[PDB]
DNA sequence: TGCCGAGGCCGCTCAATTGGTCGTAGACAGCTCTAGCACCGCTTAAACGCACGTACGCGCTGTCCCCCGCGTTTTAACCGCCAAGGGGATTACTCCCTAGTCTCCAGGCACGTGTCAGATATATACATCCTGTGCATGTACTCGGGATATTG
DNA sequence: CAATATCCCGAGTACATGCACAGGATGTATATATCTGACACGTGCCTGGAGACTAGGGAGTAATCCCCTTGGCGGTTAAAACGCGGGGGACAGCGCGTACGTGCGTTTAAGCGGTGCTAGAGCTGTCTACGACCAATTGAGCGGCCTCGGCA
């Protein structure tokens, strides 16, 4: 299954980034959690701004659009 | 713009890019309040490590 | 000759905390989000473009959530992170209970 | 300046007799 | 509504004052997300004490 | 042994009156609004619609900090879990 | 005005912990607390001072400070809007 | 042996919850408002939505080509534990101060109206600013070789 | 002291950027406009002040051991480092959607007159709910009667 490929040392990244020195293994299976969930939440608004203007590919406007809903707003690709 | 006075001169490069702004707008504490809403895209984080994970 | 336990954890926090490059490989990351979006609606289409804005919003949330579970660790006398530590830094903020 | 004090202590004396009395009279029945 | 006077009659009362709102807007499970803002004026609190901190 | 202040718990729980004094209350933001402007009037009603705000953020907050003490293995709430529960929530 | 914070007295906190579900606070909680309340009483009365300021009232009403919580997310019902 | 000593089952008395009954007081539901001003119905001349090839832009597609993933195990100390000690958080009491009630009392000002102006909208003519396009270098980059720093 | 690593400096490197250009759509510019609402004027209310008093609470203390805090505990893995696998990475094209333009005609806004819905009225006029008090229940601990095990 593709979320599987969330793969064990991408994992170690982001939390290197984060500044965590040392992760237990039960980390990996839970942090999948909670990405999986987080891309459900902002895909459902995009797809909704996508199937209002009756167009069928999602476009950069409409993630950021749905990202900026939520309040997690991002600047670089069309504010 | 202004701020980054002391951050791309600082760094002997010219040409303002994505990573300042951040390693700024994240570092000036009047301002960070305006944009708490906004991530920057390759904008990358300021550095840390706290201080119980160095070596003692 | 081999380093001690802790060297190396703390030579990556350095490096991964100087640059600003993606973590999570490109075709894995496109391959998630197709298949979440086809549960709501079947037969989409992405903008090149509409996927990186999806990478580089997940990427500073995860990112934001580990900063914000490390410091539960802290507090808790350990230095090694658990799933009880992301269950209290996501309760605090109010996303899942 | 004592006396407010010293007739609200009175009126707390004369609170305290009449439920000593009220109290008192409950072990009658 | 429905699920309000639906607990103002578990409480044995005819009038739905205020907390039974509360009860109800801050207990069903989709209410608590479309209403987190709110804070319900004399409204007061869901009880709860901690599993830990009881004894034995 | 230890059962009193649980016995609160369940008191406090139940009603859901205002729990600060309302005077001293009171005069507190008739000080700490001066210092926007001189000689303000509030109308009866703004004070308490404070009040009504503030013991709401106040207890959401024992709330959020209980939850880091039972983190670290004790009962007692101490500062370093109030400091905790603002930093992560981000004020 | 004196020094009116002190006015929120130790057994009123403690009343207010016993309602968020604590069981024993720290001695160190109170003045803490105190210090939390201010700082949250000057964001809002600020606010609710600049919308009186704009509609030229001197005296502070119930929407004004409605209006104040309404935009920092913290939105109470039961005074109106 | 002994004795008895130590041993194991059953009515008072008190102390929270629990549920019941008393009586009384504003506050709720409802009436009539009445009153009026908004909703409606009825026209009008109106803007803006919308169902509909085609140029064609780019979303998706068939290939090869490699790091980072993937797998192993040593170890390494991280993290857990328990038990003890000290105090400081807690409890229960007595004295005390003010929170809160009510009541009187004024004028501050928020409320409200009474007029009608400087405001900004809308048109037409229009010039100009600004976009999209096309177009050199200049740097910020990736690499290789050596110096300095720091770990074990 | 040795070793892996980070730091640092110069060569050589595509294109990114800043610029110049054509030109188009819109910002300006003037005249006109009513009307928003500024401003001015009183209306009448509550915000405030100011007193007397109880009783609730608050503060204080005292005693103390619970809980926290600490040390020392014993047990097992995330980290380290390597070997080792396949998979993320870089090109060829199809045509389907998106855009965009055309003419698609649906509905709204406006101004019309009529009229009944609603929202401020009451002491409405009570009487749900609000204290106030009583009564039941369970549970827990303390006396008291009675077999048996270890000791003379």
């Amino acid at each position: 299954d593709n979320i599987q490929g969330i793969t064990k040392p991408a994992i170690r990244r982001l939390a290197r980034r984060g500044g965590v020195k040392r992760i237990s293994g039960l980390i990996y299976e839970e942090t999948r959690g909670v990405l999986k969930v987080f891309l459900e939440n902002v895909i459902r608004d995009a797809v909704t701004y996508t199937e209002h203007a009756k167009r069928k590919t999602v476009t950069a406007m409409d993630v950021v659009y749905a990202l900026k809903r939520q309040g997690r707003t991002l600047y670089g690709f069309g504010g | 713009v202004l701020e980054l006075a002391g951050n791309a001169s600082k760094d002997l490069k010219v040409k303002r890019i994505t990573p300042r702004h951040l390693q700024l707008a994240i570092r000036g504490d009047e301002e960070l309040d305006s944009l708490i809403k906004a991530t920057i895209a390759g904008g990358g984080v300021i550095p840390h490590i706290h201080k119980s994970l160095i070596g003692k | 000759h081999r380093y001690r336990p802790g060297t190396v954890a703390l030579r990556e926090i350095r490096r991964y905390q100087k640059s600003t490059e993606l973590l999570i490989r490109k075709l894995p990351f496109q391959r998630l989000v197709r298949e979440i979006a086809q549960d709501f609606k079947t037969d989409l289409r992405f903008q090149s473009s509409a996927v990186m804005a999806l990478q580089e919003a997940c990427e500073a949330y995860l990112v934001g959530l580990f900063e914000d579970t490390n410091l539960c660790a802290i507090h808790a006398k350990r230095v090694t992170i658990m799933p009880k530590d992301i269950q209290l830094a996501r309760r605090i903020r109010g996303e899942r209970a | 300046l004592t006396e407010e004090m010293l007739l609200k202590r009175e009126e707390r004396a004369r609170k305290r007799r009449l439920q000593a009395a009220r109290r008192a009279e409950e072990h009658k029945n | 509504v429905l699920e309000l006077a639906g607990n103002a009659s578990k409480d044995l009362k005819v009038k739905r004052i205020t907390p039974r709102h509360l009860q109800l807007a801050i207990r069903g499970d989709e209410e608590l997300d479309s209403l987190i803002k709110a804070t319900i004026a004399g409204g007061g609190v869901l009880p709860h004490i901690h599993k830990s901190l009881i004894g034995k």
